[PDB]
């Protein structure tokens, strides 16, 4: 089959472009029609989207710059040990930052390849869930509402199609659709791929495949943007940059004091490029791109697609959750159970699913065609009023119109939705809470227009002068209304949908036939996680647009509201302002027949109080308040592609712990990153302190630059980095949500940093003068001091593993890039002292195992103090 | 509240007959409606057979004229033989039992845990 433009295809009509594709507008191609134009055209993807280039990419960090500079100056000053040394720290910090994107990258596109594109095609007359790739030309597909269209389409059957173009046009205005030809982007008939349907189902013919859609170069540039720097990544570049500052007019004014006081001026700039690379956080960005990259692939590992990198930031800030009862709260599997008629008889339908088993029974005899008025009446407004299919035993539209075309298919009426030919429909929106259809009769045309309206029941009320009793129309009176009422309360206290239908000629002199009670079972594993998420003082909402009484009942059962708990109207939102609003939001718990606007306006009103709101909504008109939140969750197997597109994080297997454990994770990374500040700080200050003392008090330096430099990689290398990788504990379960501010330097932290730099100059300084007593420079002393300050090192870094935990509560084996990189830094510290070209390049000397012994015990002082403090702390918190 | 409990399930060969059971604690007299649903990945739950208050017997498009199912009171059991299953319709298999209801609204639809029965390509 050629390919067809789509202007083309949009001029010419549909008949003959089903004829050039070869196309079967109802039995659709079968597998050896699709075998061959695959094999012509090929498959649906856009072809296929430099790993060198990526490694270059982590160089325009401005402090590995720094380090790139000081490595020059090196070579300049003739430093070739000195240039290797920060050549080396650079390459390993970078390989490490690198390797770790590359995996979370991996990672995320395995991911993404398990929740492939979808779309309903019907190939062998069986109405199929085929992917957007194995479409060819000439195929059927299937439009339902909140789909994404998988292919260019022409539509040979579109009733009230609605879809929007914002993407690729760039309106937000959807644009209507109809299947008539147009002579002469104002193509109305053609569906373009990537374009979103808002509202109606539409039948079309694939005229597109590959590059032969007409706009596909925007999806094709779309891949080359890149995502921009994370904030919290922005924050800690800053803080890294104030760190690398502070240093810089500490280590300036060491080495003025040093010229000033008199030294020798090569040795003091040696010393000073040495302690540059040293307390520069080298390994801070580094860190935070681990962090972010490893909470990345824990989240891909509980099955949640992370869209977007600065929301996993963002999800251990997180204090409040607001969802949706419909397809976030409840499995969204609607059926219909009960019928209340306008008369007042009670029918019971049995039965699960969107089928046509089960019956309706009343007084315990079964109904079926016209036995029963009122029943049929309903179920012939049920039925015609909707946009939604069952093909196949599979549902196209919104759940509660395919609850009532499966009991419609109960009760034998389904043939009356081809009876009725629609000449007028008003389109649903979420603001309105009701839809209605005019609509002619096939077999008696000299028949009026009668309309068909569902809704919410107040909304329907609104429109009815009259109702049905025992067969005849009669005018609607006030106790029949608050017997309406008392009912649907009944219902809706029960955790029943209530749906009000009226059916009656034009509008606003409709005949009420009464309710209908649509059961949705809540989703399970729900009531657990929002046990789990209260127990972390993650607060939980429910914001709908459903009755009070079928929210607060479905809420009840999970267990988001209490007895002594508040229940709020979109309309008592409305009455709210800002203040009110702001003050009330937190208390209440259910938020029943809210607009998304009023959606929208919680959102606000919750973020205005200081709140990280994660809405898990679903919907195809739930989408302004999924952007609008901080975080935006949605149903991956069960979600409109609308959601999925505008959302920020997709839950795969659809489990609501699954948030729970992306903010545990969002407090971890946090966690990590204070590890490594306070580590890479306390050995920074402690380096610093030493050089400045031994400057001052004219003592020789007890660390000279290659030293300083293995320090360096010790103190921002792997032993560091190794701290970003720290496992998760249990207690960010129950910690409260840190603030959405950083404040990553704690008092506290601070402190700690203090103390451990204060205890590791002191016992360093003390085991220099202890071999300096002798007054003699004997290398031994250097060595002594070095193997002193790497050792206090190590002992600081197992101490920095955990803030509050004990280092025998978390385990000494518990991260094994720690045990590796302390290992690795124990081994090159022995063979600086012991091998005697590293001698040579280190100015060092051989040490005895006594010394060794010695400096062990001394540097255990550090690890010592901090367990102690450690376990001071917790005792006092309890 | 009467409890239901599967058996019967396993695996089987393509076109080999199997049995299966759901057992009810009580009595299963004024149940107007009991039924069986497959559950399978990447696909919704369906009906396969079931019966109702009128004694009708209700069976699958794709299902029908391959399952039986009976029922009785004295052992309180539900039971289904399969003859010539194949190996694309396996699934786990759940009873769904409910009960005529007045004054509440509230659903008596009670559900057992499911078996899994796995079919293969014959060999
Ligand atoms: N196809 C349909 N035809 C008529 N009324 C419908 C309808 N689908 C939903 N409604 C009614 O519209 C009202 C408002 O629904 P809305 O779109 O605002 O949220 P929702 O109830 O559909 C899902 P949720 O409550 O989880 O947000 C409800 O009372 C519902 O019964
Ligand atoms: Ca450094």
């Amino acid at each position: 089959i050629p390919v067809l433009t789509s202007k083309k295809a949009s001029e010419l009509p549909v008949s003959e472009v089903a004829s050039i594709l070869q196309a079967d507008l109802q039995n659709g191609l079968n597998k050896c029609e699709v075998s061959h134009r695959r094999a012509f055209h090929g498959w649906n993807e856009f072809d296929i989207s430099p790993l060198w280039k990526k490694y270059i990419s982590q160089f325009k960090n401005p402090l590995i710059m720094l380090l790139l500079a000081s490595a020059v100056i090196s070579v300049l000053m003739h430093q070739f040990d000195d240039a290797v040394s920060i050549t080396v720290a650079i390459l390993i910090v970078v390989t490490v930052a690198f390797v770790q994107e590359y995996r979370s990258e991996k990672s995320l596109e395995e991911l993404s390849k398990l929740v492939p594109p979808e779309c309903h095609c019907v190939r062998e007359g069986k109405l199929e869930h085929t992917l957007a790739r194995d479409l060819v030309p000439g195929d059927t597909v299937c439009l339902s509402v909140g789909d994404r269209v998988p292919a260019d389409l022409r539509l040979f059957e579109a009733v009230d199609l609605s879809i929007d173009e914002s993407s690729l046009t760039g309106e937000t205005t959807p644009c209507s659709k109809v299947t008539a030809p147009q002579p002469a982007a104002s193509r109305s008939n053609i569906a373009f791929m990537g374009t979103l349907v808002r509202c109606g189902k539409a039948k079309g013919v694939v005229i597109g495949t590959g590059e032969n859609s007409e706009f596909g170069e925007v999806f094709k540039m779309m891949q080359a943007e890149e995502a921009p720097k994370t904030p919290l990544q922005k924050s800690m570049d800053l803080l890294g940059k104030q760190l690398s500052f502070y240093s810089f007019g500490i280590i300036g004014i060491i080495m003025l004091v040093g010229w000033l006081l008199g030294k020798d001026i090569l040795e003091m700039f040696t010393i000073s490029v040495s302690l540059a690379v040293a307390a520069i956080p080298e390994g801070l960005p580094i860190v935070v791109t681990v962090t972010l990259a490893l909470g990345v692939m824990r989240m891909v590992k509980k099955r949640a697609i992370v869209k977007k990198l600065p929301i996993v930031e963002t999800l251990g800030c997180c204090n409040v959750i607001c969802s949706d009862k419909t397809g976030t709260l409840t499995k969204n599997e609607m059926t219909v159970t009960h019928i209340f008629t306008s008369d007042g008889l009670h029918a019971e339908v049995t039965g699960v699913g969107y089928n046509q088993f089960g019956e309706v029974i009343v007084d315990g005899d079964v109904v079926h065609g016209f036995y029963n008025p009122a029943v049929s009446r309903i179920v012939e407004a049920g039925c015609v009023c909707n946009d939604a299919v069952i093909r196949n035993n599979t549902l196209m539209g919104k759940p509660t119109e395919g609850a009532l075309i499966a009991l419609a298919m109960k009760m034998g009426l389904d043939g009356l939705q081809q009876d009725y030919i629609r000449k007028a429909e008003y389109p649903f929106s979420s603001e309105q809470k009701w839809m209605a259809v005019k609509c002619v009769h096939r077999t008696q045309q000299d028949r009026p227009e009668i309309c068909f309206m569902k809704g919410a029941y107040e909304q329907v009320i609104k429109y009815c002068t009259t109702y049905q009793s025992k067969g005849q129309t009669l005018t609607l009176t006030q106790q029949q209304r608050d017997v309406y009422q008392q009912e649907k309360a009944r219902m809706g206290s029960a955790g029943l949908r209530v749906l009000a239908l009226a059916s009656g000629p034009e509008l606003g002199q409709l005949t009420f036939l009464g309710l209908v009670g649509i059961i949705d079972p809540p989703r399970t594993g729900v009531k657990e996680a929002v046990t789990t998420l209260i127990a972390s003082g993650v607060s939980i909402k429910m914001i709908t647009g459903d009755s009070q009484e079928t929210a607060v009942a479905i809420a009840s059962r999970l267990g988001l509201y209490s007895k002594t708990s508040q229940s709020v109207s979109g309309e008592e939102i409305d009455a709210m302002d800002v203040q009110q609003l702001s003050q009330i939001v937190p208390k209440v718990a259910v938020f029943y027949r809210a607009s998304p606007r009023h959606k929208m306006k919680i959102i606000k009103s919750l973020q205005k109080n200081g709140s990280v709101v994660a809405m898990t909504g679903d919907g195809v008109n739930d989408a302004v308040a999924l952007k609008a939140a901080d975080i935006g969750v949605a149903m991956g197997q069960t979600g409109t592609d609308v959601c999925k597109e505008a959302a920020d994080m997709i839950l795969v297997d659809d489990d609501f712990q699954t948030i729970m454990s992306a903010i545990e994770e969002g407090k971890g990374i946090y966690n990590n990153i204070k590890n490594f500040v306070r580590f890479q700080l306390s050995t920074s200050i402690a380096a610093l302190t030493l050089i400045s003392l031994a400057t001052l008090m004219n003592f020789p330096n007890p660390l000279n630059a290659m030293q300083i430099l293995w320090i360096n990689i010790i103190m921002d290398g792997p032993p560091a980095q190794s701290l970003g990788v720290e496992p998760v504990d249990k207690d960010v379960i129950r910690k409260p949500p840190r603030n959405w501010k950083d404040s990553i330097l704690t008092k506290n932290l601070i402190l700690k940093i203090l103390v451990s730099s204060i205890i590791i100059v002191c016992g360093t300084l003390f085991v220099f003068w202890r071999e300096l007593r002798d007054n003699v420079i004997t290398p031994r002393d250097t060595t002594m001091t070095f193997t002193c300050f790497v050792f206090f090192d190590m002992f600081n870094a197992l101490s920095s593993r955990s803030q509050t935990k004990s280092v025998f509560e978390i385990g000494l084996c518990s991260n094994r890039m720690f045990c590796y990189a302390v290992l690795g830094s124990i081994m090159g510290q022995l063979l600086v002292i012991y091998f005697p070209p590293l001698q040579k390049v280190f100015q060092t000397e051989s040490l005895s195992i006594l010394d060794l012994l010695f400096l062990l015990g001394l540097t255990s002082s550090v690890c010592i103090v901090a367990e102690i403090i450690k376990k001071v702390e917790r005792s006092r918190e309890k | 509240q009467v409890q239901l409990q599967e058996s019967g399930g396993g695996l089987v060969q393509a076109g080999g007959s199997l049995r299966l059971s759901c057992a009810a604690s009580g009595s299963i007299f004024g149940a107007d409606w009991m039924g069986w649903y497959r559950q399978a990945p990447g696909k919704e739950r369906e009906f396969v057979a079931g019966i109702g208050h009128g004694a009708s017997t209700y069976y699958a498009d794709s299902v029908k004229g391959r399952f039986t199912i009976s029922r009785d009171n004295a052992k309180n059991t539900v039971y289904l033989q399969m003859n010539s299953l194949k190996p694309e319709d396996t699934a786990v298999y759940y009873c769904a039992v409910q009960y005529t209801q007045y004054r509440s609204y509230d659903s008596l639809l009670y559900w057992g845990q499911g078996t899994q029965v796995t079919v293969s390509s014959g060999s």
